[PDB]
């Protein structure tokens, strides 16, 4: 993808996270327990959402017989009619390929970008309290128990209260 | 602390712009091929003409009693469909049906002519209803005994209703001259009609044809659309086969060829001759010529969308 | 010190690919609505017919007597516009008329027929120009007394310009055979017309038709294009109406049916029936068959294009 | 958007911003001013207009008549007729109906992603002189009058001479 | 340490969605502009008819005689190629030839008409063969003896075959009503034909047509397509140009219409006439009308696809 | 393009780096030694090469003549013909130029964002020991010799050893 976290400095996915699109792996002093982040992944199934309730609609167009399957019809307007049915099957094979194609990378770019959103709007949240990995961690040097992890996720962490500590 | 995304042990491929077969954690089906080997007609008044063809509900033969007046959304003709008893053949039979098919149904009215000096019961073993009849709709006009002239005639009919009026009209061809003058009188014959929008003359061809039926003779059966106000005139002095109805168009409809059952079941509104497309994908691979509102069809067998984010395992 | 973006109170709803009524601060049409109830014309050489039917003009009924040799960048086609005086009709006239609409007008020439025996000066009260006449471009070929024998004849004609020659004649449907009799002499008549690259018969069907401006008769006029240094040949003995004049195309125009006034101070490009489509938008809802230079017909009335960011207001 | 500015961590646009696109909304000593920013704004509204440029272009193919509205053509040819004009529409109404999606699609994610690259130019410009809010936002610690911050927005900046007293 | 991207001193200009002459580093064409002025034929059965028109294949005018069972997969008509000897005219004749196009072939057998009573020798100067001959397809039936009467006669083929028989024969126009009785005998001339799908009636119409090949009289070639186990009748009393064998199918191949030589040596797909197009690119710009297994044709002359990033020299 | 590197804060190509489509400019003590990445430049090839591949593809779908250029066929069905075949070279006109234009697009977007994710990558793995200084620079305090340097381009470089140092 464009923004290169997914399949970029993230080296993979977790087949463990069952319950988000993405989300934080945490270890301190108490253990590694795992928790998914539900706005980044509403977002993009949001988004994934509206491009299928686009694709899944009604054309209301009726058309209606032009030649005949038991009788066949006269031969150059037969051959006229078959012309043109396969000049539209040409271009409506184009068009679905290409459709296809189009928003599939940008369904794969799309959720690439809401990891990055993620990634960076943490990062500051920690500010100068932290300094980061290179593979989508974040190295934390005040060092805090589940519930101010809890306080990362749920964007209630104050950078100040450890702000000491973590430059120390 | 380390952020992550989710991932599959086994994931669908796609293809992008850029790269075909990238694994995906979720993708769906935009082409559609599974079909329903059924006329799916829940809610619609259906017309099944089976042995009927649709151009013999304006004309009538025994096969076709049963549709001189139908109604219908929704049209189906069958492969075992005829529209003739005596062999013949209409001019110009698919613009026609296309114009019946979308028809709604037809209303029969009597056009009001009336005849003297002549037999006007003509008939046939192979228009069949418990003995030789007719085209219910038609009636063939002959001279009142053998070899007598058939007299020049004008016949005119005026529509006084408020929408077209179908108008079919038919032209004998003995299987001889000999039998060309036994039921019409010797000598050339000839047949005109005129309204405000058309013009056409006709002389019938007695010849040999192979046996249709029994017969080596034929009816050639002609129309013309009659505006309002308009009026028909028909000059003939033999050979023709007169209209006694005139036919008008209900409202509107839509006509399929099948060759699969009836279904008030199951309700859809694209169909083909193996049945009925019932789907909310935006394009199908099942049949190039299905009509009704219709996903657009397309060459390819399948077309996955992704629905999720690149796959990577670990 | 923050960084920011402008926003406004009231957005405009626009869709993307992923989502339907987003508010962007500013958005464009590009389906355009708007018509302008008059033929823009301004800068073209134009020709309204009126009442004169546009193949009218090859034949020259009285109504058509001023666009005998007409010239013209955008002909207009009206309603009331006729082709005939006396009833009748061309064979293949939706061709001939796509023809003449893009030919830039018509040259005149005289084909050079000349006859002895027989009269050419056939006229018709439907045909008034301060009394009976006739097509202005045409002959009505008779016997020169009632009943008298009209003589096998043949008239030939070369083309030696170098453009096509638009050839029309005419075959005449008298009311009875008794009434071809008598203007032409009995017996069946018969007309051939042959080219290089051409070949037709006709024979007249006399018979009563409804009354058109009085009359039961009719004339079928037909036509064809003899290529330069083609000759055209016909072969008749009765029931022919022989062509005066050849016609030659002018170049290119384009020819357009509308039921709204000529406007030559508006300037336009795209037309329909009810005016000028004057846009810069790529795509219109205002008429399918619009023809000329044309934004492409949609079938959505809207389709807002974002011009500006996102609107988050406060 | 894709670039997580523009309704994203920036929480809301100015309407008081009626000079520009984007702009700078400054505090410090002598209260508050907002000016806006030339080249981004400028950027922006030239991809915009380029887009707008193709899209009102001249298609110089004229197509006739070939059915008739006052007599009405044979009824097999005018079922064709018919039918390929359906088909054509069909085609068209579709492409128009997806171009503009996806063109609104690219301006909205155009548009977010100009504020990112002033976003990130700034924060270099600033260097380690200042430590960013989360918001959109620059917290300066060395602090300066109306005329530095006329530096920062017209790139005059000289983090250096402001150096030493901004980490301390 | 700088991160930095290469450049060149001399990009190429491409188009995008926001701009127009952007320069990136590197980019390649999507419209194909070169033509190979020749028919790449390299690996397909060719049969290039030169002087043989394609029709003419059924009849057998003497230029064909080298062509009456030809087998191929692609064919080649030419400018100068000519259907007939005797000056006349095919019925319905684009349809015949899209059907033989792409009919990979003919496969000629007798029909097995015999006839007694009359002459079946009729030939021509203009069907030369070392002296006066006729189409080798048919045969000229006339009377025994000059305006000796042409007896009513009927002749019928039924398909044995597996696959359509396509049937032709014709109707003779001799150039007076004198000559038509020296060769068939005095009076109307009538031909019927016949069978399960098919019924039609002629008659020939003698006259004065321009002179091409030395004759002001023409035959008219009329075809049909007769299924297996049908039947076809023939009823005629004169002016009828009768078959001699059938034609059968052989399979698929294409046609096309070119003035450029036959090439053994390259390989294509897609020709024009003015050669083939053998290009790996999505569009081209050479012929709108081009035939095979072709790029889209396109408007544009060049559309440059950008191969590389923005160019930014220094 | 819409990721601000390409043409934006880097100033320029270099028209001197001729084995690679991006690369590294270094300075130490020794001088100056230029030297390409292979991983972005074959990321972006690889990606461009796909659309190649994906637009020269075979289409086999046969079109036979429906008209005749010796013998013209009957007007009617002739500007039908016409006009059909007018009508889908106008569709095919606007995807040729759509689909171009869209890609191209594209296409310099994405060698855009490889940049970004090369410069974003080397940054973290010089993590605090180096400020960037604006123009796609890394001002590096430490300095080490040619060894070292290479060691950042083939990602080897121990942001620790050098820590302490960089620091102060
Ligand atoms: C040949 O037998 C019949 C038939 O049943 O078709 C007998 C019919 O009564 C007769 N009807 C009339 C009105 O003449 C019919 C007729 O002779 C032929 O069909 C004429 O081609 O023949
Ligand atoms: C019936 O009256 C007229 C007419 O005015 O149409 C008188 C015309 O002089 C006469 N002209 C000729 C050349 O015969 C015309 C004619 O008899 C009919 O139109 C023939 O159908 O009739
Ligand atoms: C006019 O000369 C010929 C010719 O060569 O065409 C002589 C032919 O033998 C003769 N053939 C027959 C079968 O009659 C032919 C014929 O008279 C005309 O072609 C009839 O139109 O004429
Ligand atoms: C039109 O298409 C069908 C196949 O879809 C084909 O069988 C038929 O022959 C075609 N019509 C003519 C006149 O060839
Ligand atoms: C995958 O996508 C399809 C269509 O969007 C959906 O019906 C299905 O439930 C999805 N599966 C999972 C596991 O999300
Ligand atoms: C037909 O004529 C009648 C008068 O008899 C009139 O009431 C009616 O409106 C006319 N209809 C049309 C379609 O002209
Ligand atoms: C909004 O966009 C249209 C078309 O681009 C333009 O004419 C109009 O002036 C714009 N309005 C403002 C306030 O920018
Ligand atoms: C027609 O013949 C003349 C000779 O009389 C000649 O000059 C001219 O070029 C010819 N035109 C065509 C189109 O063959
Ligand atoms: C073609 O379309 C118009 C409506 O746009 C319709 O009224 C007309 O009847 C159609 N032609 C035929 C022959 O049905
Ligand atoms: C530029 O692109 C074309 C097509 O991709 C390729 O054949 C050519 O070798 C390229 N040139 C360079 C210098 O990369
Ligand atoms: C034709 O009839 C024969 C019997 O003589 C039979 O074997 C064959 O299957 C039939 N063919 C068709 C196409 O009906
Ligand atoms: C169809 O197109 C060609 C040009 O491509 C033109 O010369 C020809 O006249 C057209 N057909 C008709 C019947 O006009």
């Amino acid at each position: 993808g464009l923004f290169g976290a997914i399949a970029g400095f993230i080296e993979n996915g977790w087949e463990g996270l069952i319950d988000g699109w993405y989300g934080f792996r945490h270890q301190n002093a108490q253990g590694e327990g795992t928790a998914a982040d539900y706005k980044s992944t509403q977002s993009a199934i949001d988004q994934i959402t509206g491009k299928l309730n686009r694709l899944i609609e009604k054309t209301n167009q009726q058309f209606e017989l032009i030649d005949n399957e038991f009788n066949e019809v006269e031969k150059q307007i037969g051959n006229v009619i078959n012309w043109t049915r396969d000049s539209i099957t040409e271009v409506w094979s184009y068009n679905a390929e290409l459709l296809v194609a189009m928003e599939n990378q940008h369904t794969i770019d799309l959720a690439d970008s809401e990891m990055d959103k993620l990634y960076e709007r943490v990062k500051r949240q920690l500010r100068e309290n932290a300094e980061e990995d290179g593979t989508g961690c974040f190295e934390i040097f005040h060092k805090c128990d589940d519930d101010c992890m809890a306080s990362i996720r749920n964007n209630t962490y104050d950078h100040s209260k450890y702000r000491e500590e973590a430059m120390q | 602390i380390c952020l992550g995304h989710h991932a599959v042990s086994n994931g669908t491929k796609v293809n992008t712009l850029t790269e075909r077969g990238v694994e995906v954690v979720n993708a769906t089906e935009t082409v559609e091929r599974t079909n329903i080997p059924r006329i799916c007609s829940k809610g619609k008044r259906t017309v099944d003409l089976g042995q009927c063809g649709l151009l013999g509900t304006i004309t009538g033969p025994p096969q076709c009693d049963q549709f001189l007046e139908f109604s219908a959304d929704l049209i189906i003709e069958r492969r075992e469909g005829s529209d003739v008893c005596y062999p013949g053949k209409f001019v110009n039979e698919e613009a026609l049906r296309q114009i019946l098919r979308e028809s709604g149904g037809i209303d029969k009215e009597a056009m009001g002519f009336t005849y003297s000096g002549i037999r006007t019961n003509g008939a046939t073993s192979a228009c069949r209803r418990s003995g030789s009849s007719f085209y219910a709709e038609m009636k063939w006009l002959l001279s009142n005994t053998d070899n007598a002239a058939f007299p020049q005639m004008t016949k005119s009919y005026k529509n006084t209703r408020k929408s077209p009026a179908l108008i079919v009209w038919g032209i004998h061809h003995s299987k001889s001259t000999a039998e060309q003058t036994t039921l019409y009188g010797s000598g050339n014959k000839l047949v005109t009609v005129g309204s405000s929008n058309y013009q056409q003359s006709f002389v019938p061809s007695p010849g040999a044809r192979p046996q249709v039926n029994g017969l080596s003779s034929r009816i050639d059966f002609h129309w013309l659309m009659l505006n309002p106000n308009d009026t028909v005139t028909f000059s003939f002095n033999g050979a023709f086969i007169a209209p006694d109805r005139a036919s008008f168009l209900r409202g509107k409809s839509m006509g399929i060829q099948s060759g699969v059952q009836v279904d008030a079941n199951c309700e859809g509104d694209c169909y083909h001759s193996g049945g009925t497309i019932i789907s909310n994908l935006p394009f199908q691979n099942i049949d190039s010529r299905a009509v009704g509102k219709c996903p657009r069809y397309v060459k390819q067998r399948s077309l996955l969308l992704a629905t999720g984010m690149k796959n990577v395992p670990e």
